[PDB]
């Protein structure tokens, strides 16, 4: 896939779009408009300020006036950012007929009152608190193409959502999110066979013995710290596209971070001896925390009255 | 059914102005909501 | 307990916690990058992490980390916006050799594996 | 008891004026009513001249003092 997508890419046209893009977003919509004409799914891991949003809408618009695929557009977005969504939509393509389906019981049963119609809607949007309880509609549908916006909140396959969303009858399939990692290497394997089952059908062992020594090149257990890294990197190659804002809006002021560490307080370490000095390791850890923080979280000192 | 190739690509202008002017409304309701109302008159 | 701190130093402040409304946290937003009295805005690590926009401020003070990354992240990502026209000085407290050493630790240790698994220049080019 | 004091403004109306005399202390925390068990220790001799020199608040009982 790699090389022949390299071969593939060795330039499209915002058409039937209100505003332009910026010559970095022109290029990530290229290389996913292409992975789409290659007939293959990709996460858009651009980071956060960099207007992934405005490249998938320009997408969605070049798959329906190049491509005619003007089928319907599921989007699932954080209910926070539905809104936000339903906006970007209107102020950069407002062709599409957009679906922003939410509400209770009644505004949704009445919002999918006559959606079965063709071309009632183009974009459909909702949000996890509610695609993921009324699944029995949506999975059902033909939808080409399925948009997952803030993909973190499908970060473990644990979650009641990953399986929720992953049956999910859809042609294609786009994820959005500025950290696909920094939880552990399972998330990407959470977010990649979402995206491409049969490439990684094998449970998440498979996964789990690239990130176990992965894993062990930080600490000090074998510190391989080569080779397997970039076979890592060539096996996520043709799937993600990542680019950070530090080059691609360098002018952005530096940022620097600073750590400074105190002593603790008798008051805090009394009873953080005490707390050592002992419940489960998961309940010490968090009445540490809990100590380190401020010791009036257990209880304040005593207001004095006479009797 | 399944021909408007075109006509869906004709159509779309009228969905793309009233997506365009409900929006309108929405950045002017954003827009006059944003305002401040103080007045101290020093009666 | 923080404010109860601030207070006695006389420090002005606008807190945000999940309790809020989001409307309230949109006021609170408008209020701080307008306003500049305000020397403080407390508010939760793992609180609204999109719609945040808190450039009116350059600095950062991150009381209690997390264990795991990617949220103090968007945490600096709230003032670490793309317009700051300020350098933003990001300022970590740690209680000596207890379990925040840990939690640092475990965080640098997460942050260097998703840096050597993500960060392998996966760009367009290649 | 009875007393009542005055631990400050509410913290949320420091933005209200520029500078006042008034002290700022974060909205308590915990329901508005509640109560907690304190385990005092005293003596008789407390008590006994508790007593014999009583005092309480608003009473004008004390003049004796
Ligand atoms: N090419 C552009 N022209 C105008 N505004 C843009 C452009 N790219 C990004 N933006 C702005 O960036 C903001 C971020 O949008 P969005 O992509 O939803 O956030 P995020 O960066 O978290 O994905 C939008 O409000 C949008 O106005």
């Amino acid at each position: 896939y790699s090389d022949l997508l390299s071969q593939s890419l060795n330039t499209p046209i915002p058409l039937l779009l209100r505003g332009q893009l910026r010559e970095y977003q022109h290029i990530g919509l290229d290389w996913l408009v292409t992975m789409y004409e290659k007939k293959l799914n990709g996460i858009l891991a651009d980071e956060m300020g960099l207007g992934k949003t405005i490249q998938t809408i320009s997408l969605l618009a070049h798959l329906a006036c190049e491509k005619g695929n003007w089928g319907p557009h599921l989007i699932i977005v954080p209910t926070s950012v539905m809104l936000n969504w339903e906006m970007e939509l209107k102020r950069w393509c407002p062709s599409f007929k957009i679906l922003t389906y939410y509400g209770a019981q009644k505004e949704r049963k009445l919002k999918r009152q006559g959606w079965t119609k063709p071309n009632a809607f183009h974009v459909c949007i909702t949000s996890y608190k509610l695609v993921l309880q009324d699944h029995q509609a949506f999975r059902r549908k033909n939808w080409r193409y399925l948009i997952l916006d803030e993909a973190q909140n499908i970060k473990n396959f644990k979650s009641q959502r990953w399986q929720s969303l992953l049956n999910f009858n859809s042609q294609r399939r786009l994820l959005l999110t500025g950290t696909p990692l920094q939880n552990s290497l399972m998330e990407l394997w959470s977010l990649m066979h979402f995206l491409m089952p049969h490439v990684f059908q094998s449970h998440r062992e498979f996964k789990e013995w690239f990130s176990n020594p992965l894993t062990g090149m930080i600490e000090g257990s074998q510190e391989y710290n080569e080779g397997l890294v970039k076979r890592l990197h060539k096996v996520l190659r043709p799937f993600l596209l990542r680019r950070v804002k530090v080059d691609v809006e360098k002018q952005m002021p530096k940022k620097y971070e600073h750590v400074i560490r105190c002593r603790l307080s008798k008051r805090q370490r009394c009873l953080y001896d005490d707390f050592m000095a002992q419940m489960s390791v998961i309940n010490i850890l968090m009445q540490l925390r809990k100590v380190c923080n401020h010791p009036n979280l257990f209880d304040p000192r005593p207001v004095t009255s006479p009797f | 059914p399944l021909t408007q190739e075109e006509l869906l690509r004709e159509a779309k202008i009228t969905e793309e102005l009233n997506l365009r002017s409900l929006e309108t409304y929405e950045r002017l309701e954003a827009d006059k909501k944003k305002q401040v109302h103080k007045k101290r008159k020093c009666p | 307990v923080l404010e109860q701190f601030l207070t006695y130093h006389g420090h002005l402040y606008l807190r945000l916690d999940g309790s809020t409304r989001v409307e309230q946290r949109q006021a609170l937003m408008e209020r701080f990058n307008a306003d500049k009295r305000i020397f403080c805005f407390i508010l939760s690590t793992r609180s609204g992490g999109v719609g945040v926009n808190l450039t009116g401020a350059d600095t950062v003070v991150f009381y209690d980390s997390d264990w795991n990354p990617t949220m103090d992240a968007q945490a600096q990502d709230r003032c670490h916006r793309i317009g700051q026209t300020r350098d933003v000085h990001i300022y970590r407290l740690i209680s000596e050799r207890t379990v925040e050493e840990n939690i640092l630790k475990k965080a640098n240790q997460k942050r260097m594996l998703g840096d050597m698994a993500i960060e392998g220049g996966n760009f367009t080019t290649a | 008891s009875g007393a009542v004091k005055r631990q400050g403004r509410c913290d949320t109306y420091a933005t209200e004026f520029d500078l006042e005399a008034e002290e700022y202390v974060p909205l308590p925390k915990g329901d508005v009513h509640k109560k907690k068990e304190i385990i005092q220790d005293v003596t008789l001799h407390d008590l006994d001249v508790a007593n014999a020199r009583p005092q309480g608040g608003q009473d004008i009982l004390s003049m004796m003092g």
